[PDB]
């Protein structure tokens, strides 16, 4: 089918942006203590 | 003309008053107004078809 | 009259399929989902504070103890669902989190209905069902019932626009 | 150079009268004593070359012959098409009401 | 139709299948539309056309007497559809036959019963193995099971 | 111990991580197998001819649908309530085009949710607990029960239950609308009340406890580390949210009692969702919504039109073009 | 087909049999507190 | 590219699950 | 219709800002008894 | 279950950090006319 | 002494034709001074096979075995027609009325589903000069009409159709139309097709004669929005003779 | 607008003759067209048959003209196809046929005339809603 | 100029993959002692 070019582009900064943002504050937080 | 409201819109043509007197029919096995039985033509005026 | 709102929303709309919606959807019943199984899950781990089979004069507003276990239904959701609750401060926040964001949500989906800024249609499906006449999907098929919805009911619900649609081109199967 | 063969024909006689090649056996409710009885000796009997030709279907009473006589004037005839034909559809084309 | 001068038996629906009369998926000539869905129905004012193969169509050609075109008329016009308020037809009809089936009284009323006598069932046997057990009030603080088990992780 | 008690202690043991139980000894495969077969056919199941008219409905994300269009579509009219296994059907592709999969995932996922609700009466026998939690799951299980099951009985084909996909919810939807007038019914009405004031009731019972918790925490950390797991006390002040209720309507419009409060709570949306739940069961015999068409005229005949006569226009738009080509004669009777 | 369908047949019967002889094998005694 | 798109976000998903239930962070009583 | 939520909640956040962390650890069923204090809140009128 | 004596922590420290980012943002800037094309 | 409608429902013989025995191989004389009719003819479908249409097509194309995927709802039953005897000596067989058509959807390798229009409507099959008496030699042939596969309500998934529906792609309403003038109108098919019918065994005293046939006939072409495919279809067959 | 006296006159014959009906045999004639006939009947048009429906200009060009209260006091005693040339009262409601269809056994001679011209006065009243079906409902 | 789809999706990925990597790494060794 003919989808939008950046759909693909934009679907995959849709997830790795906001989680490694996530996953950047959880790795600190278990380094704490 | 089309509302903004519609997607989709049919084709009805009325005359000066608004009586219906021509469309494109969905159904024909009864259709009154089609553009053959009622001989419908177009003619344009200025811009590329003008005449 | 707030069912007429309801079906001319999916005629013209197609309100169904706006994505924000579908987060409002899941806020209230979601919302829903959650003021039952709380309920629930209080009522059948209460500790025995009274001897009268009905247990709802077992509790004084002074008390300073809990009701409830919280120990007990928490394991019992966690061997049931897999994950469950650990702290009632956070489930009582998720409480009001999650019926209130669906709500929000659904506010900002009308408010581009307001423009027609709908989510009525997918592109890449319409281009292809036009040139294949046997691609048929669950979508198209309820566009063709708003076609219906806007044609026959358009010039009673819009009298201002005497709208005259004559028999043979209101959009109908076959022998209905 | 492709064309709706049923819009084509509606340019035809067919839209302004009764096609007795084509037309549903529904039309013949329009006037007086050709339902259901003359309708539907008509159409078994198609297709006709030309109008008067309907006159000629065996056993036909001499008074039966003179009420089509009177319908003559709301009758024509244009080549079978097979859309319209098959199918029975002169018989029960899917409209109702 | 056939009355007006229609086979039957060759008419070709719009989807292909026929118009009048098809097949069962094992073979049975049935009825078309989507009462195909009801070909497993047997009714007295319908059997006497019925053969070793289905619907007989000789059978329908000639032997159809009047009692069963006024039976299938009748039944088709007392269709068990109907509003609560009781206007018979479909919801789209206006008003003017005030009729309902018995059949749909009886059916709805009966499984509104029976929906609320299973939730009976789930209530009154959860309390009463509770009950036998001791623990149909709550949870005994002296002695809560969970707190004597090993913790799942 | 011998063999066959040691295996009944290890089903009903209270030390899984996940409790099996007898129940579950049900559940698992059945839950299993149609969500095994679901994914699979999601994904890449040929069209199916779901009104058996042989027009086929593409239904898989590899046949051109996406998360929003995709469901594996119902069998075929011509099945309409017969059992049609994977050994009845000639092969595979006979089975794949008269709509095999959706039997095979409804009636595994149906016996494995019922085996759900009561395996947390047994589970709750097995901790101590009080049995009605299950009592509240019933009221979704019997929603899923009259849209995979009851209604297809009553209309006589499986063709007319609930596809299992988001646009072919939608379908569902708008036909059981326009052949039921479900809105007018007092059944449905009565389950937007329950979802509806259930949303409220969540939303207000959330906001009461949030605002009325005792201080354990600065404003540097989070407010819920103020209560930790197993705490003997309560960790909001009861009095202080009655009070403050009590005095935005009145006093008596309140509870004081958290017992009957949590009742309450349970009470509204279940009882709501028992009856939408027989609304749709109910409306598969055929015993429609309120009908005021044309219900009011006037002193010389012409029909005065109300706001339910717009609705009928609504539902003939819908009715008309339903199903577009399955039907040869006037009425539709199923 | 057919081997197909014993196999489902098989299949199906063992776990309802341990479905019946579970509950049969004392569960009312499966339980936190009196256990008769 | 967008069956794959779609098949991988919800596999992510089922993956989460196994982590978030097996993988939990204890509950413990004080 | 975003920046609405914005000033309600900033907006509560400075009038309560002494029970942003919760309500008084030591308060009594006697502030918020009814019929009691004249005024609601006012210990000045028992 | 007892802990794992075999654990140890990781490290990388600012000027890593740097060298690393210069690494794969020099390495992209080449690479990428490449994979355009 | 034979089967009733309970003995049959659901065994799938509603769709087999009727068989004659072994030793069902005499002959059924034909008397020119008299005039038969067939009362009833069966035909069963029991092989389906698909020309594919080739690539580089200097190798002839080739037919393909498929299967079924519609189930026991294949077969032609209760078709009568005249049966008239020419100046030659031959019989020639006139179809009028009966079941004479099941749409059949036939899926080949790779998952490609082909429908088509089973049938053998307006058949007039004829025998070659002179036959005597029907023997187990005597064969027919005949053609027959095909007409579309569906008829002229039948609508699109986007409403579009022949007698009835949209004319345009309304989902594109500013699109050019002439990419897909073949999409937007329909067009009703009419072809035509070929059968034999070859008679293995006669039984000379009730008139019934049985063999195997062999048709050809086109696919579906979905009103003329693709080429249809070749269709060849083989199964068995039953007739039966009386006096008119 | 009001049921004015001069929307209950109809034709008596084919003469030209008129009768004035009353409100109360207006208001009987529906209340019994509901009893007996409005279950194929309903607002003009036949369930049992949508080619033929109760407009007033579809029963002025029957076999024999059925626009008036004769003719359809006669169609409900003997009825006939829209060519008369069948006498179809074995399968519709007539009082020639009272032993098959019930209804009909306590219908008196003014009660087919209260009938009659209900189903003559209400094309007056709502015109093409009467025997126009779902399209104007 | 017709240049490659996934090319654009190839450079993000290939810049944003290992870049997050590192990144997890330091702040977490920074959030230690
Ligand atoms: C302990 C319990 C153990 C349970 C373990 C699992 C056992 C299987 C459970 C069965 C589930 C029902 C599936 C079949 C449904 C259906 O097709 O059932 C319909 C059948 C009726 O069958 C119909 O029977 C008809 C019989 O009519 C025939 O015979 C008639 C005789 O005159 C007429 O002639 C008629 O014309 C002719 O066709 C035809 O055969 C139809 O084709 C056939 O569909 O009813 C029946 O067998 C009887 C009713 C079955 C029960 C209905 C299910 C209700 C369950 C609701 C659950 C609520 C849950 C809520 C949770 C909270
Ligand atoms: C907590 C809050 C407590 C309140 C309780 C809330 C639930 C009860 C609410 C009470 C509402 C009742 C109001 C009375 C109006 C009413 O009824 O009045 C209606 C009738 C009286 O009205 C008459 O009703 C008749 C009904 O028609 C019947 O009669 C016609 C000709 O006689 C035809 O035969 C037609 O087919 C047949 O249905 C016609 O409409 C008459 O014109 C009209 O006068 O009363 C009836 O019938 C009598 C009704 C007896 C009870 C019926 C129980 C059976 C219902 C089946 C249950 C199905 C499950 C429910 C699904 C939802
Ligand atoms: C699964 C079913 C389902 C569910 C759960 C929802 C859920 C929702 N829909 Mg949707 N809907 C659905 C299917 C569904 N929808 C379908 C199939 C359609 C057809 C296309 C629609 C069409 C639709 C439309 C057209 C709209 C919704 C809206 C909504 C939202 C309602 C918000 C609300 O509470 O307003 C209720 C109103 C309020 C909360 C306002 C406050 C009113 C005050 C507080 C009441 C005070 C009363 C006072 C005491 C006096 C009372 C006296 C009186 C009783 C006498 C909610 C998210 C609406 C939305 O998105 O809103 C943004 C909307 O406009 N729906
Ligand atoms: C303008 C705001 C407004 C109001 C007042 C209502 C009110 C109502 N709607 Mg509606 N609705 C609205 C907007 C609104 N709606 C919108 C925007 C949509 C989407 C487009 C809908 C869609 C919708 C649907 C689809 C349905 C309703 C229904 C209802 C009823 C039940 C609602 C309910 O229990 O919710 C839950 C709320 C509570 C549990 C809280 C209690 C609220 C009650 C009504 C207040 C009563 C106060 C009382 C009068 C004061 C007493 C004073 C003294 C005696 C003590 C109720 C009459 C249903 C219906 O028709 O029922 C017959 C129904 O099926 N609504
Ligand atoms: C639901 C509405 C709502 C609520 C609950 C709040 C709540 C709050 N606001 Mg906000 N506010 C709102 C809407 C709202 N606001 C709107 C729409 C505006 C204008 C953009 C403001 C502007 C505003 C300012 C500038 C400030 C607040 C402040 C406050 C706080 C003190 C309470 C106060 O002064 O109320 C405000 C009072 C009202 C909203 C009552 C409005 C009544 C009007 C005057 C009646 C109008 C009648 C009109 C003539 C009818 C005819 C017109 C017709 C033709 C259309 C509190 C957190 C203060 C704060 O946070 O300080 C810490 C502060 O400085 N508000
Ligand atoms: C210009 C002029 C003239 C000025 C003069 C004006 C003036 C000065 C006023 C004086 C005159 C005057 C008084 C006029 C009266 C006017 C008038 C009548 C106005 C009223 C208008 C009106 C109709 C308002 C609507 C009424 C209304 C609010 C009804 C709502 C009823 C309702 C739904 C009640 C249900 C309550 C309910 C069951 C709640 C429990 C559910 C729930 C989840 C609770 C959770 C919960 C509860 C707890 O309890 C605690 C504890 C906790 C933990 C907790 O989880
Ligand atoms: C207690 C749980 C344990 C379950 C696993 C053990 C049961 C074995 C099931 C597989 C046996 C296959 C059936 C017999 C083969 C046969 O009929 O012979 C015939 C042939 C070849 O032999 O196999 C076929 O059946 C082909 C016909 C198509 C039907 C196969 C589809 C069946 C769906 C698969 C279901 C199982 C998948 C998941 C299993 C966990
Ligand atoms: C008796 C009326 C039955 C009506 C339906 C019952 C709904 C009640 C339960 C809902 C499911 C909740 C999930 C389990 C929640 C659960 O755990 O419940 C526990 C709760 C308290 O249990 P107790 O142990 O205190 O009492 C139960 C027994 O011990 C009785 O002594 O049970 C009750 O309060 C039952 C009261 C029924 C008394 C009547 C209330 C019924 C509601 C009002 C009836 C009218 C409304 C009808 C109009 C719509
Ligand atoms: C036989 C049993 C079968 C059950 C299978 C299990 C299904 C798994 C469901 C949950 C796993 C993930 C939970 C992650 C998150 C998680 O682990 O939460 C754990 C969390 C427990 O929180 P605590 O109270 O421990 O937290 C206190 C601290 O968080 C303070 O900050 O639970 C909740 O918050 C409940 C609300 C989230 C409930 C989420 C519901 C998930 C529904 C599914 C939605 C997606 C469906 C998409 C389909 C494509
Ligand atoms: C940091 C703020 C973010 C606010 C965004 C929300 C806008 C939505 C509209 C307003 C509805 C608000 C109702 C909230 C209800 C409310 O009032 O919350 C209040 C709450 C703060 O309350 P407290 O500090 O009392 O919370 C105590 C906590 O321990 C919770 O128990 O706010 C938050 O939790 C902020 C985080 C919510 C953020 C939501 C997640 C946003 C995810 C965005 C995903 C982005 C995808 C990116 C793609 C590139
Ligand atoms: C059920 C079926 C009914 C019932 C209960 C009534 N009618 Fe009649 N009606 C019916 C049919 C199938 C037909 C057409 C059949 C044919 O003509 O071959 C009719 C026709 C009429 C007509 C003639 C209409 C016309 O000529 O255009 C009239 C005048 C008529 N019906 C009246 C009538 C009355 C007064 C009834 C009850 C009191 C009644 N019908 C009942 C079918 C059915
Ligand atoms: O299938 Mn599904 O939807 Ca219950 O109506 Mn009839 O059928 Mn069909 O049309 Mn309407
Ligand atoms: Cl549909
Ligand atoms: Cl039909
Ligand atoms: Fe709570």
């Amino acid at each position: 089918m003919e989808v939008n070019q950046l759909g693909l582009i934009a679907t995959a900064l849709f997830v790795l942006v906001p989680s490694v943002f996530l996953i950047i504050l959880y790795v600190q937080t278990e380094s704490q203590q | 003309r089309m509302p903004a409201f519609f997607e989709s819109f049919p084709v009805i043509l009325t005359d000066k008053n608004g009586v219906v007197k021509a469309d494109i029919p969905f159904r024909r096995a009864e259709s009154k107004y089609s553009f053959e039985q009622q001989g419908v033509t177009v003619s344009f005026y200025g811009g590329e078809l003008n005449g | 009259a707030i069912f007429r709102f309801l079906l001319f929303f999916q005629g013209f709309h197609n309100w169904t399929l706006n994505p924000f919606h579908m987060m409002g959807v899941a806020g209230v019943l979601g919302g829903a989902l959650l003021c039952a199984i709380h309920g629930a899950t209080v009522e059948n781990t209460l500790f025995q504070d009274g001897e009268g089979a009905s247990t709802f004069r077992a509790f004084n507003p002074t008390q300073a103890e809990e009701t409830y276990s919280m120990v007990t239904a928490n394991r019992f959701w966690s061997q049931i669902f897999g994950i469950a609750f650990s702290n009632k401060r956070w489930l009582h926040f998720f409480m009001l989190f999650v019926p209130v964001t669906g709500l929000w949500m659904s506010a900002i989906g009308v408010v581009g209905l307001a423009l027609n800024l709908r989510s009525y249609d997918f592109i890449s499906q319409e281009i292809r069902a036009a040139e294949d006449p046997e691609f048929e999907t669950f979508y198209t098929k309820n566009l063709l019932l708003n076609e219906g919805i806007r044609a026959w009911m358009a010039p009673q619900d819009q009298p201002h626009e005497n709208f005259v649609f004559p028999e043979e081109v209101l959009p109908r199967g076959n022998a209905l | 150079e492709l064309v709706n063969v049923v819009d084509e024909k509606l340019g035809t006689a067919y839209g302004e009268k009764i096609d007795l090649n084509n037309t549903n056996i529904a039309a013949f409710i329009q006037y007086r004593g050709l339902y259901p009885t003359l309708a539907k000796l008509i159409v078994k009997n198609a297709p006709y070359e030309s109008v008067e030709d309907v006159l000629n279907i065996p056993g036909l009473t001499e008074r039966q012959k003179q009420i089509l006589r009177e319908n003559l004037e709301h009758f024509t005839v244009t080549e079978v098409e097979t859309a319209l034909v098959e199918g029975g559809d002169r018989y029960n084309n899917g409209l109702y009401k | 139709d056939q009355k007006l001068g229609a086979n039957v038996g060759s008419a070709q629906g719009p989807t292909g299948l026929g118009k009048y009369l098809m097949r069962s998926p094992t073979g049975e000539i049935i009825f078309g539309g989507e009462t195909m869905r009801f070909w497993d129905f047997r009714g007295p004012w319908l059997e006497p056309l019925r053969g070793p193969n289905g619907l007989d169509l000789n059978k329908i050609k000639n032997d159809i007497q009047p009692w069963q075109e006024r039976r299938a008329a009748e039944y088709m016009t007392h269709a068990p559809l109907g509003s609560l308020n009781s206007v018979g037809g479909v919801a789209t009809e206006i008003n003017s036959v005030n009729f309902v089936s018995p059949r749909s009284w009886l059916a709805t009323s009966h499984f509104v019963l029976a929906f609320f006598f299973l939730v009976g069932h789930l209530w009154h046997a959860g309390r009463a193995r509770a009950a036998a057990a001791g623990f149909e009030k709550g949870i005994d603080r002296e002695s809560e099971p969970v707190l004597s088990m090993p913790s799942l992780d | 111990a011998n063999l066959w008690e040691r295996f009944c202690n290890w089903v009903t043991s209270t030390d899984n991580r996940l409790y099996v139980g007898w129940f579950g000894v049900i559940m698992i495969p059945t839950l299993l197998a149609a969500t095994i077969c679901f994914v699979i056919a999601f994904i890449a199941a040929p069209p199916v001819d779901i009104d058996g008219i042989r027009e086929p409905v593409s239904g898989s994300l590899l046949y051109g649908n996406n998360i929003i269009t995709g469901a594996v579509v119902p069998s075929s009219n011509a099945i309409g309530l017969h059992f049609y296994p994977i050994w009845e059907a000639a092969s595979l592709d006979e089975w794949l085009y008269n709509g095999g999969p959706y039997q095979l995932i409804i009636f595994h996922f149906l016996l494995g949710a019922s085996c759900y609700m009561g395996r947390q009466w047994e589970l709750s026998y097995r901790l101590g607990m009080r049995p009605w939690i299950c009592v509240a799951y019933s009221a979704p299980l019997a929603s899923a029960f009259a849209v995979f099951l009851i209604y297809p009985i009553g209309q006589g084909s499986f063709s007319d239950g609930m596809p299992l996909g988001i646009s072919g919810t939608f379908n569902f939807m708008i036909v059981f609308q326009a052949e039921h007038n479900i809105l007018m019914h007092p059944f449905h009405q009565l389950g937007v009340a329950g979802v509806f004031g259930g949303a409220l009731f969540c939303a207000m019972h959330g906001s009461l406890v949030t605002s009325s918790l005792i201080r354990e925490t600065t404003e540097t950390e989070s407010a819920n580390y103020g209560y930790k797991f197993g705490q003997e006390e309560e960790t909001y002040n009861i009095v202080a949210a009655h009070g403050y209720f009590g005095r935005l309507i009145f006093q008596y419009a309140s509870f004081n009692n958290s017992r009957s409060l949590h009742f309450f709570l349970a009470a509204w949306p279940v009882v709501g969702v028992w009856f939408t739940a027989l609304g749709i069961s109910t409306m598969a015999f055929n015993l429609n919504g309120f009908n005021f068409n044309h219900s009011v005229i006037d002193a010389k005949g012409n029909v005065i039109n109300t706001w339910a006569d717009i609705i009928n226009r609504a539902n003939l738009g819908m009715e008309v073009m339903h199903e577009r080509n399955a039907h040869n004669f006037p009425l539709d009777l199923a | 087909m057919e081997t197909l369908k014993i196999t489902v047949y098989i299949v199906v019967t063992f776990f309802v049999l341990l479905f019946v002889f579970g509950f049969l094998s004392g569960d009312p005694a499966r339980n936190p507190k009196r256990k008769d | 590219m967008e069956t794959i798109t779609y098949v991988f976000i919800f596999a992510c998903i089922i993956a989460l699950f196994f982590f978030a239930i097996f993988f939990r962070e204890p509950p413990r009583i004080t | 219709l975003l920046f609405f939520f914005g000033h309600i909640w900033h907006g509560a956040r400075t009038l309560f800002r002494d029970v942003f962390s919760g309500i008084d650890p030591e308060l009594s069923p006697e502030q918020v008894e009814w019929g009691f204090y004249q005024k609601v809140g006012d210990v000045t009128t028992r | 279950m007892e802990p794992n004596p075999n654990r140890q922590p990781v490290e990388l420290n600012r000027t890593s950090l740097y060298l690393g980012l210069l690494l794969i943002l020099v390495l992209a800037l080449l690479f990428s006319s490449y994979f355009f094309n | 002494q034979t089967l009733t409608y309970d003995d049959i429902v659901g065994t799938g013989l509603a769709n087999k034709c009727p068989t004659l025995d072994d030793t069902a191989r005499g002959a059924y004389p034909i008397d020119s001074s008299q005039t038969y009719r067939i009362a009833r003819l069966c035909l069963q479908p029991t092989t389906f096979l698909v020309k594919e249409e080739p690539k580089n097509k200097r190798q002839e194309a080739e037919f393909v075995p498929t299967k079924l995927v519609t189930r026991e709802t294949t077969s032609l039953d209760q078709i009568q027609g005249e049966l008239k005897v020419n100046s030659d000596g031959s019989l020639t067989f006139v179809e009028e009325d009966g079941i004479d058509f099941q749409p059949v959807t036939v899926q080949m390798a790779g998952g490609e589903r082909i429908p088509l229009l089973f049938t053998v409507k307006n058949l007039v099959a004829s025998t070659q000069p002179n036959v005597t008496s029907i023997t187990t030699s005597t064969d027919f042939k005949g053609e027959f009409n095909v007409p579309s596969y569906r008829t002229a309500n039948f609508l699109d998934p986007k409403g579009r159709g022949l007698a009835s529906g949209y004319d345009s792609a309304i989902a594109l309403p500013q699109a050019k139309e002439e990419e897909l003038a073949r999409a937007n109108v329909k067009r009703f098919s009419l072809t035509k097709g070929q059968i034999s019918l070859n008679v293995a065994k006669v039984d000379g005293r009730t008139g019934e004669i049985a063999g195997t046939f062999e048709s050809e006939q086109l696919s579906d072409d979905d009103m003329g929005a693709h080429e249809p495919h070749e269709v060849k279809i083989q199964g068995v067959f039953y007739a039966s003779i009386e006096p008119a | 607008a009001e049921l004015t006296p001069e929307v209950l006159t109809v034709p008596l014959n084919s003469e030209g003759k008129t009768i004035t009906l009353t409100e109360k045999q207006y208001l009987e004639g529906k209340r019994l067209f509901q009893y007996a006939c409005a279950s194929c009947h309903v607002g003009g048009i036949t369930k049992t048959n949508p080619s033929l429906d109760l407009r007033t200009e579809t029963l002025a060009l029957a076999t024999p003209p059925r626009d008036n209260i004769e003719g359809l006091v006669d169609y409900m005693k003997n009825p006939t196809t829209y060519d008369g040339e069948q006498e179809i009262a074995e399968v519709h409601p007539s009082l020639r046929s009272a032993d098959i269809f019930p209804k009909m056994r306590n219908l008196t001679e003014k009660d087919l005339v209260a009938i009659a011209g209900h189903i003559l006065v209400e094309p007056k009243i709502l015109g093409d809603k009467w025997g126009g079906g779902k399209v104007y409902y």
